[PDB]
């Protein structure tokens, strides 16, 4: 729906970034296919088969742009935020551990 | 009263961030206020946030820059921050510390109330059953405001949430077809925002019924988390002791949360999300829940705690925890503002928890609830159709889909768009609703029973 | 191709050869200085003055309530005088009453050019105040000027900051 | 934290003592012979505190106690009016202005809604731009032209003032400022501009009796 | 006034016997006098954060306590000098030592005491008179441009007991003595003010006077006001130099302050090398920009306290001159570098991090920084007024706007001069994005524009409509090729091009286009839009039937008029005066309207 | 000189990992160098990291195994780490501690410098001018290195970043339209690569102008921290005091950053972002910014830090914090490496911000700037056409597209592909550029002015 729903991880960052690069490469290659079909279509203006091929190609390109990539970007941003949240709770515990050690050291003096 | 002389100490143990730690204190009291003088004569105040034996930890409001360790002189008031309140605070302008800044005198108290307040006994709390007419169709129709309701406007930096709040202050009436005392907490804002509201209140000719509390961006960040309590404490006096209907507006609550987060970090408290304290919800409830009617008394407090959403993230802890406490939200966005739509109120992600009681027979008009629910269905579907058409193209749509695009386009320009001085009644709003709903055939208006369509749809 | 590598190895080793020769010259000079210091400690009045100073500097660096001076056996008469004089001078300078003893049971190796070692009361802190150690310390810290004096200044060095 | 405007309690009353002493000083500076009786009367409530030694502290107490006219905004506007009148007569110091014209100029300034943003203020700023430049100026055609034209400008203001708009003075302001901004390297343009003024001036001898 | 070092744990030094010390006081630690601040205090011990390297500091070293907190030294000689972020003159350190390094523990007074300044008293004050804070008691003659007005320090007042006669005094002498309640204070020409404290003013006023920069774009479409705050993106290829030079060279402000926060060494060198070479005509003479400029220089390897403090040192210097009645324009070269320094200190102090690792108070610090700008009514009896503008730049990692530093900045500044790199690649300068840029001061300036120019406001509204429509039509043109396109849209597209080419674009390397006076900017836009309106009417009033006017007919019919419109930017204000340029533009409008008349 | 006898302590409070905690130490300094003598006669070096009263804490460079708290003695030098510098050390190979490992003598010093040094006063910093050619066409005709800039090489693990670094050392020099030296520091280098660097520099005769520091992966991790400080301290001596131009190459800064993280843990500091110290930014700036030209002297320092990107992600703090404070990047790719292209440098994502000043008449050749821009555009287009070919086929391409494919194939084979032992000067690199550009007719070279084409294009 809104996210691919992969649990936040550094592994998820690598997978999502590779998935995003793939989607962007496919978008650009299909856009070039559409442009080539559009030029050939205009040159002809086996004519209606080009109009059908263009409509199918543009629909797929639009979905990558409006559905699949936004969804990958939302997933990636979600992962990035949640990972920083996990980093913070580790910081808290480590800070408190250092303070408890300091308290023990003071008591020993 | 307190007849015993207060004690003064020069026993500061040490200073750590915003916290000044005293030792050798006689019977420290928790959450008592301390007044302190710096070696150069500067006077500052703070509150004891911890006591242990002979030690006490004082959080200084103005700040700890310049606090000494040997020459600092502190005195303990012997009580909690109880503040002077009087009826004639209306028409006065105060700072975030409760002191006047309008060149008038200090408050000549009728009593002293605890800034922390007390919870209202839920058995005597009376459930709100009156509607306020805001004049904004985007609100009065689909997200009505009750008297005693808590309804923040969720906004974002750069959006005209200040203009909407200002508009509401002037054209907020009743649907019983009334002078609200406004208490306005301007915290964490620039001069121009505070001057905008101050000027508007005078322009409206209502300044004698407006009490301002100002705490500007260049003021201390610790006072920013008592300013709301000062506003609400006055509101409680006016509403529950003098039976005056009060409207309390708290400016960007996010400056409250950020000020609180700074305090949470300084005190090394357990974080929750985005660095905010794990008790952020409880602290917000202390602010928000000071609202509503009380049985047997003719006053009320209505809140509009507008807040800015960081990065338009509706799941940010600030709007999130607020959404859990308040009775819904108005919610404005950039998609409407970027098209010069005013007010830029997006109804889809909005709600009013007390709205169901507020509408209908005996309150507004019997078809109110039916019109609202169907408008939500048609608006949301139109948004879904745009999401589809963005990919498949207009040629892929059928007549069942184009009708929702026609509704969506006419809805935003007829229902939401109004203008800063367009004041519509709740009845006119519903009439507009029907004009838009009649775009569809009866069979598609699936949220409305035929017992309503047969009367209203023909017109 | 292989001739180029051979030339590289010859030039690189030739550079090290002359650098090593220069380091031997420095070593030989330092060894001569040590032998000349041996001639100095063979004196009496000049050497006793060195000991008077060395004992004071030892005491001033250690700053402990109790100190023990260890020396070569044959130098004990001279150190004894140095300590008896160093003590009232120490007390005036530091305003601390320190009991300074001389170790009569352990002695420094007789092959050491001269100087003393100073220990605190529990023999856990020692001051390396022998003559050979002081020479090495100064000779190394002053080496940049020895380099220039012997072999010339760096003609390509224009700024000394 | 009374924070009256930008000032705290001590700063507010300190600024009031300053403004009161300042007005007293300006009144003696502008009218050392006390000839301008009507103007003095308008300030009597702050001049009454003059000619007394309060060591600051007693006049400060009078302000805190409420004996002085301690409204900060009234003093700000009333002080500005007086010092702008001082600039009017000070910037034309080589010439004497008639007392009746000084009082007329005073009343017209006093009646202005926002004197700081008035044309009178701007015209006085342009005058000071032209007269300050010449304070430390080398001999050169440009500066001799500017000095000759400035002395006429000062002579005319002494007779007409600033509130009584006069096309002759306004055109001279424009020509003086345009000459001032003229490139120092360019000689012909500043020469023709000066001569243009001299021949267009309504009179026959524009500088005769104006400058030495 | 001395304590002793108890121990060193890195850059943090613990002092003992330092009971008489306040938080955020200043100390000079050790025999090299290392600069640092006291943060935590406990008993008679203090925790010192040392800005510079602590190598070599011993236990038992002295610590010299300095009563003033981090403060800026303000007085004559401030102008033309380059300062460190903690107010250390770099031009004196490099010249008094003959070194290339900043010495560790360097201690050079912010303002030299060997200069004999020409000081003239106000001549209005007398012994026995009353003086208050902000009052001016004399002026120092520094240079031909800026007079350095000597003010009584804030939070001081009393009766004047001594006034120095006119003469030559240095910054160590006594110029004025005043007595308050028996306490005599002897004042020199130099005052000291804590850098984290806001200098008080009588009142904070609305900003109504435009900031008259020399660019047609970033003025006509996106105004800035004196006292206002804006943001400028800082990317390598964005062409930020154009704004920096245009603002510092031709602005109607009096004093320019350029603040570095923590940039690359070579970038600081380019700024330090460029600025001294900039000049402007003033009274017909060409004067160096450095006579009315002050600069604060900080590279990325400067002490983090200085990089963090640099932004506050700059604005403190700005307020100092603001209080003189000057209009001051301060540019922060990169507020992202400042925020980086702030995060570093928060990290070093083991503070709990918030959004993207930044301190919880990041937003509060930016908000309180920018709030210090604005038009004010100054302190002191002279009833003078002035302003501080901020044009601080943002450069977040990656160029994204999600970084809390850029997001917070954009929610605070009222004008955003969004720049782009694509425009630079196309050689279109200044590189202004247009669709991203905005200004929220348009309402504040409506009174100024109405009073002085009248027609400017509807013109800029139409200009934005034409430019926005060109963008809105982009999809139609791409899919059509201007074939199935309305003639009224062709007018919009081609006129929008004219605007983009011969109005919003400005070539600062040409002598005629160095500075565009406002009257010329509105003159050019008026004639272009007047043409637009006439062209729309020519088509629309004839589009019914039989005999209609098209854009091809208009363009072919009056090609000389379209050329004359493009030629308008070449009207050099230096040689062609206001009357001549306005006259030529008036004649163009008449020739233009008459050319259209022949079509009806 | 000090001339103060050294104190040796046998008082040890305890030993904890790499740290030895001493007691009763007289006026200890922070960062003081001390020497340990173990009961077995073994000597070790260390540095004082904390001095809390008389309790000095020293980090031992080598392992702490074998150290007791009863017999081990600690000799204090009374000073901090100061490196002996001279001109003669050029042509020598040292380890991280500054000791020779080339069987030569210890350096006979001309002076002693604190390796931490001081920042260069910005007022006397001169903007970079002339060019330092590297001999590698991919970074001379496309992204040249100005005489004074700092431009990093980002590479993934497994790429030949060390072979390129060695090639730069053998080939780099001045344009030569005797005063050029290279200081090379390898941090965390493994034994096999350490041999590669040492032997490759010696065999090819370049050593006379190279000062080589090798810090091996199994060497003390604290020594890895001073290693680049010793290299830069030498560079500053050679460059600014002896009037010559020094190229400093810092290899595997990622390994440096890891050693820095270890030092932070030794201090019991709370880790910052991704485990790295919160001061990693200022530490990297401290290293990088000790470079550039200075007023009044003819010397200069450039830097080419080389960094391995963990997981090949430029977002990682190591390349991110470096790039944020450096001027452009070289960027070594993986696809070019797998295609067996050496050097594998990708010109499309690389950038040299100072190229505008590095090249041009009087520095390299008149046509330098024009050739670079046109080659970049032609390569970017060739890649774009190649991507198109994969979709439309060979028969669907026009003549211009085929010319761009011919350029793409010959550009990578002739311009980028070089070999480790071919030294291409700036003038030969440009001539190769023109040979590739003359593939196209004049009218397709849109970015080269006609004046340049008429002079250079023919013949």
């Amino acid at each position: 729906k809104d996210r691919i729903e992969i649990f936040p991880s550094r592994m998820a960052q690598t997978i999502m970034k590779a998935r995003l690069k793939g989607a962007q490469t496919g978008r650009n290659l299909l856009k070039k296919k559409s442009d080539a079909l559009t030029l050939r279509f205009r040159q002809i203006l086996s004519f209606v088969t080009l109009d059908e091929a263009i409509k199918i190609t543009n629909r797929r390109v639009n979905a990558i742009e409006h559905v699949i990539i936004p969804r990958i970007e939302r997933t990636l941003a979600y992962i990035i935020t949640e990972l920083d949240e996990r980093e913070r709770e580790e910081f808290y515990r480590l800070k408190k551990i250092q303070e408890k050690k300091k308290i023990i050291k003071e008591k020993s003096e | 009263y307190l007849s015993q002389p207060r004690l003064t100490y020069k026993t500061v143990s040490g200073v750590n961030g915003p916290l000044v730690i005293l030792d050798h204190v006689k019977f420290p009291r928790y959450a008592e206020i301390v007044h302190l003088t710096l070696p150069d004569g500067t006077k500052r105040s703070g509150q004891v946030l911890e006591v242990s034996g002979s030690k006490a930890v004082v959080q200084v409001f103005e700040g700890t820059s310049g606090i000494d360790a040997k020459k600092t002189s502190c005195e303990f008031t012997g009580d909690i921050l109880r503040t002077p309140v009087s009826e004639d605070m209306l028409g006065r302008v105060f700072n975030g510390s409760g002191k006047p800044i309008d060149r008038g005198p200090v408050v000549l108290a009728e009593d002293f109330l605890d800034i922390m307040g007390q919870p209202i006994n839920p058995q005597c709390r009376i459930y709100p059953e009156e509607m306020i007419q805001t004049g904004i169709s985007a609100i009065d129709g689909m997200n009505s405001i009750a008297r005693g309701q808590k309804i923040p406007i969720f906004s974002a930096a750069g959006l005209p949430h200040n203009e909407i709040a200002a508009q509401i202050c002037r054209q907020a009436g009743l649907v019983k077809k009334e002078n609200f005392a406004i208490v306005f907490a301007a915290m964490g804002v620039n001069m121009e925002t505070a001057r905008f509201f101050k000027s508007d209140f005078e322009e409206n000719g209502s300044m004698d019924n407006v009490c301002l509390f100002l705490n500007l961006a260049n003021d201390p960040t610790i006072e920013r988390i008592i300013t709301p309590r000062l506003a609400l404490t006055t509101a409680e006096f006016l509403a529950y002791q003098c039976e005056k209907h009060v409207l309390v507006i708290l400016t960007d609550m996010s400056s409250y949360a950020e000020a609180l987060r700074e305090v949470s970090a300084a005190r090394e408290e357990v974080p929750g999300r985005r660095g905010f304290p794990g008790y952020m919800y409880t602290d917000l409830a202390t602010i928000y829940e000071r609202a509503g009617r009380v049985e047997g008394r003719n006053g009320s407090i209505t809140q509009i705690p507008i807040l800015t959403m960081p990065n338009d993230d509706i799941t940010h802890p600030i709007p999130d925890l607020t959404g859990y406490i308040t009775e819904g939200q108005i919610y404005v966005d950039r998609q409407l503002h970027n098209r010069q739509i005013y007010p830029p109120i997006n109804v889809l992600p909005s709600l009013s928890r007390l709205m169901k009681s507020a509408i209908g027979e005996g309150m507004t008009r019997k078809d109110h609830a039916d019109v609202s629910n169907q408008l939500y269905a048609c608006y949301a579907i139109g948004k879904d159709v745009q999401a589809m058409k963005a990919v498949v193209g207009e040629e892929a749509l059928t007549s069942d889909d184009l009708l929702y695009l026609e509704f969506l386009q006419k809805f935003e320009k007829n229902f939401i768009t109004q203008g800063p001085y367009e004041n519509r009644t709740v009845y006119e709003t519903l009439d507009i609703g029907w004009q838009l709903l009649r775009i569809f055939p009866k069979e598609m208006l699936k949220r409305i029973p035929q017992s309503t369509l047969s009367e209203f749809y023909p017109r | 191709q292989q001739k180029k590598i051979q030339m590289s190895n010859l030039m690189n080793q030739a550079r090290l050869k002359v650098l090593r020769a220069r380091d031997d010259l420095i070593t030989d000079l330092l060894n001569e200085a040590k032998q000349r210091l041996s001639k100095v400690v063979k004196d009496t009045t000049r050497y006793q003055v060195l000991l008077d100073g060395l004992v004071l500097q030892g005491l001033y660096q250690l700053l402990e309530p109790r100190m023990i001076v260890r020396c070569r056996k044959q130098d004990f008469p001279l150190v004894k005088a140095a300590v008896q004089k160093a003590i009232p001078m120490y007390k005036i300078a530091t305003k601390k009453d320190v009991d300074v003893q001389i170790d009569l049971e352990a002695y420094l190796p007789e092959d050491i050019a001269g100087g003393v070692e100073i220990y605190n009361g529990d023999r856990k802190i020692k001051v390396s105040n022998t003559l050979e150690s002081r020479l090495d310390l100064i000779a190394q810290q002053m080496m940049p000027e020895v380099r220039g004096a012997l072999f010339g200044a760096n003609a390509n060095r224009k700024f000394l900051d | 934290g009374i924070k009256m405007g930008g000032l705290t309690s001590e700063q507010y009353h300190s600024q009031v003592v300053g403004k009161i002493g300042y007005i007293a000083r300006c009144m003696q500076t502008i009218d050392p012979e006390n000839n301008l009786k009507k103007i003095r009367e308008d300030y009597q409530d702050v001049l009454i505190w003059a000619e007394k030694n309060y060591r600051f502290e007693e006049i400060l107490e009078a302000s805190k106690s409420g004996k002085c006219p301690n409204d900060l905004d009234a003093l700000s506007r009333r002080s500005l009016i007086l010092q702008e009148l001082l600039r009017l007569v000070s910037s034309i110091s080589p010439f004497k202005m008639k007392l009746d014209l000084i009082e007329s100029q005073y009343e017209k300034m006093k009646q202005h809604v926002n004197l700081w943003k008035s044309d009178y203020h701007v015209k006085l700023n342009q005058l000071n731009q032209l007269t300050d430049y010449l304070k430390n100026a080398a001999p050169t055609p440009k500066n001799n032209f500017l000095r000759a034209m400035t002395s006429v400008l000062q002579m005319q203001i002494a007779q007409y003032g600033i509130t009584e708009d006069n096309e002759g003075i306004n055109q001279l302001f424009k020509l003086g400022l345009h000459l001032l901004a003229m490139a120092n390297e360019k000689i012909d343009e500043q020469y023709h501009l000066f001569k243009g003024y001299v021949k267009d001036q309504p009179e026959e001898s524009p500088f005769e009796g104006i400058l030495p | 006034t001395f304590g002793y070092v108890h121990g060193v744990s890195g850059p943090v030094v613990t002092a003992c016997d330092m009971a008489g010390a306040a938080m955020y006081e200043l100390v000079r630690v050790g025999h090299s006098e290392l600069v640092g601040e006291i943060i935590r205090l406990e008993g008679d011990m203090a925790t010192i954060q040392v800005y510079e390297e602590t190598s070599g500091v011993s236990v038992g070293d002295p610590v010299l306590r300095t009563g003033k907190p981090l403060s800026v030294e303000l007085g004559p000689g401030i102008m033309g000098a380059i300062f460190d972020g903690i107010q250390r003159p770099l031009s004196d350190i490099s010249s008094q030592t003959q070194s290339i390094y900043i010495p560790r523990g360097v201690n050079v007074s912010a303002l030299s005491r060997d200069i004999k300044w020409e000081f003239i008293p106000s001549k209005n004050l007398r012994v026995g008179s009353h003086i208050t804070g902000g009052d001016i008691y004399g002026i120092v003659n520094e240079n031909s441009l800026i007079k350095h007005k000597i003010m009584l320090p804030p939070r001081s007042r009393g009766s004047v007991t001594y006034i120095a006669p006119p003469g030559n005094y240095d910054a160590s002498d006594v110029v004025l003595e005043l007595e308050f309640e028996g306490v005599k204070e002897k004042l020199s020409m130099v005052q000291v003010w804590p850098v984290r404290q806001v200098r008080p003013v009588t009142e904070k006023l609305p900003a109504n006077h435009p900031l008259l920069t020399g660019q047609r774009v970033l003025d006509a479409l996106f105004p800035c006001v004196q006292g206002g705050t804006t943001a400028i993106p800082g990317a390598f290829g964005c062409g930020k130099t154009v704004i920096s030079q245009s603002l510092s060279k031709y602005s109607n402000s009096d004093v320019i302050i350029y603040v570095g926060c923590g940039e690359r060494g070579n970038e600081m060198s380019e700024v330090l090398r460029d600025f001294p070479e900039l000049t402007m005509e003033v009274d017909g003479k060409v004067e160096s920009i450095m006579k009315r400029t002050a600069l604060v220089a900080n590279t990325s390897n400067m002490p983090v306290a200085a990089r963090e403090a640099s932004i506050y040192t700059g604005i403190t210097l700005s307020e100092y001159f603001r209080d003189m009645g000057y209009h001051v324009s301060m540019m922060a070269d990169s507020t992202s570098r400042w925020a980086e320094a702030l995060r570093e200190i928060s990290g070093r102090l083991a503070e709990m991090p918030a959004d993207s690792g930044y301190p919880a108070y990041l937003g509060a610090r930016l908000a309180s920084f920018y709030e210090r700008a604005g038009r004010v009514k100054c302190l002191g009896n002279p009833e003078r007024e002035g302003s501080v503008s901020i044009v601080g730049a943002v450069s977040p990692p990656g160029g994204d706007f999600s970084d809390p530093v850029t997001s917070a900045t954009l929610g605070i500044v009222q004008v955003f001069w969004g720049l782009d790199k694509k425009l630079a690649q196309r050689k279109h300068f200044p590189s202004v994005n247009w669709l991203i840029s905005y200004s929220k001061y348009m309402r504040a300036l409506d009174e100024y524009y109405d009073k002085h120019f009248t027609e400017f406001v509807p013109l800029r509204t139409k200009a934005k409509e034409i430019l926005q429509e060109e963008e809105d039509l982009a999809e139609i043109v791409q899919l059509v090729g201007k074939a199935s396109l309305a003639e009224t849209d062709k007018i919009t597209l081609e006129v929008a091009k004219l605007i983009k080419d011969d109005f919003l674009q400005q070539n600062g390397y040409t002598p005629y286009d160095r500075f565009c006076p406002f009257y010329k900017t509105v003159g050019m836009l008026s004639n272009m839009i007047s043409f637009y309106d006439m062209a729309r009417r020519a088509v629309e009033t004839t589009a019914q039937s039989d005999n209609k006017i098209t854009w091809s007919i208009i363009r072919e019919h009056m090609g000389e008029i379209l050329y004359k419109l493009s030629s308008m930017k070449f009207k050099d204000p230096v040689k062609d005066g206001e009357a001549k340029i306005k006259a030529d533009y008036a004649q163009l409008l008449e020739d233009m309207q008459n050319a259209f008349r022949s079509l009806e």
